[PDB]
RNA sequence: UCUGAGAGUUUGAUCCUGGCUCAGGAUUAACGCUGGCGGCAUGCCUAAUACAUGCAAGUCGAUCGAAAGUAGUAAUACUUUAGAGGCGAACGGGUGAGUAACACGUAUCCAAUCUACCUUAUAAUGGGGGAUAACUAGUUGAAAGACUAGCUAAUACCGCAUAAGAACUUUGGUUCGAAUCAAAGUUGAAAGGACCUGCAAGGGUUCGUUAUUUGAUGAGGGUGCGCCAUAUCAGCUAGUUGGUGGGGUAACGGCCUACCAAGGCAAUGACGUGUAGCUAUGCUGAGAAGUAGAAUAGCCACAAUGGGACUGAGACACGGCCCAUACUCCUACGGGAGGCAGCAGUAGGGAAUUUUUCACAAUGAGCGAAAGCUUGAUGGAGCAAUGCCGCG
RNA sequence: UGUACCAUUUUGAAUAAGUGACGACUAACUAUGUGCCAGCAGUCGCGGUAAUACAUAGGUCGCAAGCGUUAUCCGGAUUU
């Protein structure tokens, strides 16, 4: 298998309405972009139409999604799909060796990103701040 | 060997290219479990040969059973 | 699943090629005696039908039964 | 119960002393009929053949100490065997194991015995039975363990031996041999096995 | 033939058949329960070789054999005339 | 003979007629209550419904060219065969949908039938020609797949040599629908790979094939005997019924057909009808008999239903192929796909019916000189007092 | 399978109890509420001016790590 330094998880440390559930479909295609059964072209774009954004955090969560993306093995979990609640963000928090936190600019009133935070600087674990609401 | 566990028996059975043991069988070999030593199987120095000299020679592990009773010695000259 | 059958299905199409070809020599040879009735196509049916006996396709009751109707045929000549 | 914890009650109320002056004894109360509030000449009919053959095997069947399932056993294991059903059934179920070292005289009482044959200390054809469950056969040696030769309630059971005109027992040596079986004038005066015999319709 | 004994005799009962006749087995045999002999009655087709023909309203004796024709699975062996 | 239970049910009371109940072994059990162990054996009757997942016979170079690299300059010592080709693939296991019958129990007709390795051993492995995959190239391709172009080996495809014996023509002989033999016509067996000695030949040496040939092996059609229900089902049946000729699966057989035909079964209730897998084995009783043939040993049947063909000796093939019908994944909507009535296990009904089970240790086959491999067969084990057994 | 069997290998009475029903058929029953109400029950059948069949406390017997229950075939019903 690739080497134990390259084994670092990754949990989707947001909440929804935050574009959250849309970027984390994005990541999983990304690194998980194989041609030899078509995927290519069948999850190219993910965007949202959104009069509901239940189905987005539901039908996207991914629990426990492992991939490999050249260097490393990335391991993305979208288990959060709640505004607020622990449990999915802290077993995420838990599990991944870095945290991504889904930010926005076109609703910056979101109001369930600073617990979300404050869980995750408890363990010190490394943090990427990335807004996708700038569209 | 079958039957209870740490008590078992061996039913030894002939066969041809196909069949399994105690089954179907031309005729049955004998009697001898794997803990024993010695077989009260029905083997007489004629029902070996009469296997061998019908075809389908009988399952391969009573063989000892019936080299200890010469029916090599005398069959491999019988043949050739 | 067993390889092996797949094996001897790659085997046993080819022998159905083999043998398509070989029975069709065969029914030929025993069409052509059946027009021009004479011994030496009864020979040459039997030359063919031990040839196949010996190749162990089909067992040589068949090869006995069609050349003793075929020389049936010829008895009728 | 294959078993007690007031032996005295069944001696009492079977009819049968299952120790003659030692459970039907004067230790304070003293019975020989059904005690409690009940005692009474029920005036129902709860007395017919079945009523006898039942109380015979209850007689039977708690002197030994024994289970009914190892008593139907023992008359399946029989059933082997062409003979008498009567005489055979007795003479092996007084075979039983318990039943012949309580008779060689090495414990007190039928309970106890079958608590120190179980307790792995009883030697029978070379094998300590840790169950007694093995029944003997005229001349089967009975040998108690090198624990049990050291234990003050066998000992002093054991020195107080019982001897009977089928079997025999050297005391000294903690040893007994079942000499042979009790045919038809060695058993119990007031036990009739005849009635389990008649017990059974599907023979 | 080479064929051994085996019990088929019975009484022929028509040859509309060409040389195939119809034959008629009146065989008894024991009531379970109550331990009476009753007879049943069977039919057999019986092959006439051509060189050997039932001729009918009489015993005639029948043999196991392999086909002759459909629903003919016998041929016939020996017959008694009339009298 | 081993052997056999009674009482209760009616008129004020009596009896009679008749009936019902408990009184017995026993569980694919379940069930309340609680619970000692282990041994031991049991474990969807209903669901034959799809089967997801692993798994349900693998072994082969001592058959071959090369692939393919470890050490070697390479040759090569070396690893197996992707592929061609060999056997087993039908084994095993499963359930019994359906199947009531030669399938069965039994002696057989097989005069009609083969059986690969094996087997009774007589005959052979003489000699080739040329391919074909492997290899290489291009093509369609997201993949799935996919066509074209060539080269070459063998145990590979295709003839001949010899070829006893043998298939098979004509005559004689013999024989209870043919057994047996003489004369005599026709006619055909490939293929060699590998190891020691020997220059080689040859000898030893191991595989692969060849005919002939005693059987087993699995089974073929019929077969007397018995083989569920079916009258609140009486007529049913046009290969129906049989014949000559021809063709035919392994073969006799209207097996099937051209021709020639009108008959066949049947009130002992024909035909039809649906069902049960049949024997041994499973209980009760003294007996009469009843109770299942689930699973199982043999046989038999499907193996998702219905066909076709090929192989194999045996299949028109559960886990080969093609297809129609049920289904399905992914997708760019172009396309390809398969079956646990295999083991389990899943879904259900039910009271419930076991591991989403381990090694082939021992046992089966298969094959390899051999190392051996796999078995979900086996042997274990779990599993639920699941049942028995004994124990405190 | 450190399984099986061995040796109080060591302390100890300690480590295990439930079920039916006691009127008969067919062993196991005395009292308390209860007026044919409560509830029992396979047959007889149980309770309507003092309940041992009901419900219970209890004692009782049959058993037993299984206990009772229904299930299922024959015989006890010759009572086809």
């Amino acid at each position: 298998t690739v080497d134990l330094i390259n084994f670092r998880n990754f949990g989707i440390m947001a909440h929804i309405d935050a574009g959250k559930t849309t970027t984390s479909e994005r990541i999983l295609f990304h690194s998980g972009r194989i041609h030899k059964i078509g995927e290519t072209h069948d999850g190219e774009s993910v965007m949202d139409w959104m009069e509901q954004e239940k189905e987005r955090g539901i039908t996207i969560t991914s629990a426990a999604t492992s991939v490999s993306w050249k260097n490393c093995s990335l391991n993305l979990i979208d288990t959060p799909g709640h505004v607020d609640f622990t449990v999915e963000v802290e077993r995420s928090l838990r599990v991944l060796d870095g945290a991504i936190a889904v930010l926005d600019a076109q609703m910056g009133v979101e109001p369930q990103t600073e617990t979300v935070w404050r869980q995750a600087s408890r363990y010190e674990v490394p943090r990427i701040i990335f807004v996708n609401k700038m569209d | 060997r079958m039957g209870r566990v740490h008590y078992p028996t061996y039913r030894i059975v002939a066969v041809d290219s196909r069949v399994k043991r105690d089954g179907k069988y031309i005729a049955l070999i004998g009697h001898l479990n794997p803990a024993l030593k010695e077989n009260k199987c029905k083997i007489d120095e004629a029902v070996a040969l009469e296997w061998l000299n019908k075809g389908a020679k009988p399952t391969d592990t009573v063989r000892s059973l019936f080299s200890q009773t010469g029916l090599w010695k005398k069959f491999v000259e019988s043949k050739k | 699943n067993i390889k092996s059958n797949e094996k001897r299905l790659r085997q046993n199409i080819k022998r159905n090629l083999n043998n398509k070809g070989q029975k069709t020599k065969l029914k030929t040879n025993v069409k052509n005696f059946h027009k021009e009735i004479n011994l030496d196509n009864l020979g040459n049916v039997y030359s063919q039908a031990d040839r196949l006996a010996r190749k162990g396709i089909i067992s040589t009751n068949r090869a006995r039964r069609l050349k003793s109707r075929n020389v049936a045929v010829l008895n009728k000549t | 119960m294959k078993y007690t914890g007031s032996i005295f009650k069944r001696s009492r109320r079977l009819g049968f002393s299952l120790l003659e002056n030692n459970k039907e004894f004067s230790k304070g109360k003293k019975r020989k009929t059904i005690p409690g509030q009940h005692g009474n000449r029920f005036r129902s009919s709860t007395m017919s053949g079945y009523a006898q053959q039942l109380q015979e095997k209850q007689r039977m069947q708690y002197m030994y100490g024994i289970t009914d399932k190892q008593f139907r056993r023992l008359f399946r294991l029989v059933l082997k065997q062409r003979g008498n059903l009567a005489v055979n059934l007795f003479r092996v179920l007084e075979s039983r194991l318990d039943n012949i070292v309580y008779r060689m005289g090495f414990a007190p009482t039928r309970r106890s015995a079958r608590q120190l044959v179980n307790h792995g200390h009883v030697l029978l054809n070379d094998r300590t039975v840790d169950t007694p469950s093995i029944i003997l056969n005229p001349g089967d040696k009975v040998r108690l363990k090198a624990k049990t030769i050291k234990i003050p309630i066998v000992k002093a059971a054991s020195e107080s031996g019982v001897v009977s005109p089928f079997v025999e027992t050297n005391n000294k040596t903690f040893e007994g041999t079942y000499v042979r079986f009790p045919e038809r004038s060695e058993l119990p005066a007031g036990i009739n096995e005849s009635y389990v015999v008649e017990w059974y319709k599907r023979l | 033939k080479r064929n051994q004994r085996k019990v088929l005799i019975g009484i022929v009962k028509s040859t509309k058949n060409a040389k195939t006749a119809t034959v008629q087995v009146e065989s008894r045999f024991k009531h379970p329960l109550y331990h009476k002999s009753v007879v049943r009655h069977k039919k057999y087709q019986a092959h006439n070789e051509g060189e050997v023909l039932a001729k009918d309203g009489d015993k005639v004796q029948i043999v196991e054999t392999r086909p002759l024709s459909a629903t003919k699975r016998f041929r016939i062996a020996k017959i008694i005339e009339r009298a």
